[PDB]
């Protein structure tokens, strides 16, 4: 019956956990594995309204907040876009974190492009569509 | 931008 829809989302979460783990253990992305700490960056909350990082993405997977890879990528994109919005481009550290943000985005999209079945993704998007009704 | 990290 409609068990098939839950099976789709279970398989989607298992896939997302795997992709996210590969990102989180990549040394390039260490800086994105924990939330930005206001004690170390006191002006961060004055720039960035919707913080995101890989530990929060893992929590969101487990609490069923991603029904599609589209929505998952929205949060990977948000990690990157927060980093490019917040961080200036004035010293070598700034350039490094900005290049890392783009690489996080590019790496996640490339894994998805390579490993995600398009008909599987499309089914997840269309179930989400039917549940909007 | 904000002021950046490491400061």
């Amino acid at each position: 019956l409609e068990e098939q829809e839950e099976d789709t989302f279970r398989e989607l979460r298992i896939f997302l956990r795997n992709v996210t783990h590969r990102l989180a253990i990549d040394k390039r992305f260490r800086v994105f594995t924990k939330p930005v700490d206001p004690d170390e960056v006191p002006d961060y909350v004055t720039v960035i309204k919707q913080p995101m990082d890989l530990s929060s993405v893992i929590s969101k997977i487990d609490l069923h907040k991603y029904l599609t890879v589209k929505d998952y990528l929205r949060d990977i994109d948000l990690i990157c876009s927060n980093a490019l919005e917040y961080n200036p481009d004035r010293d070598p550290g700034d350039r490094l974190i900005r290049h890392r943000a783009c690489a996080l985005r590019d790496t996640a999209y490339a894994i998805i492009k390579e490993e995600l079945d398009e008909d599987f993704e499309q089914l997840a998007e269309e179930i989400q569509e039917s549940r909007k009704k | 931008s904000g002021r950046g990290k490491g400061g």
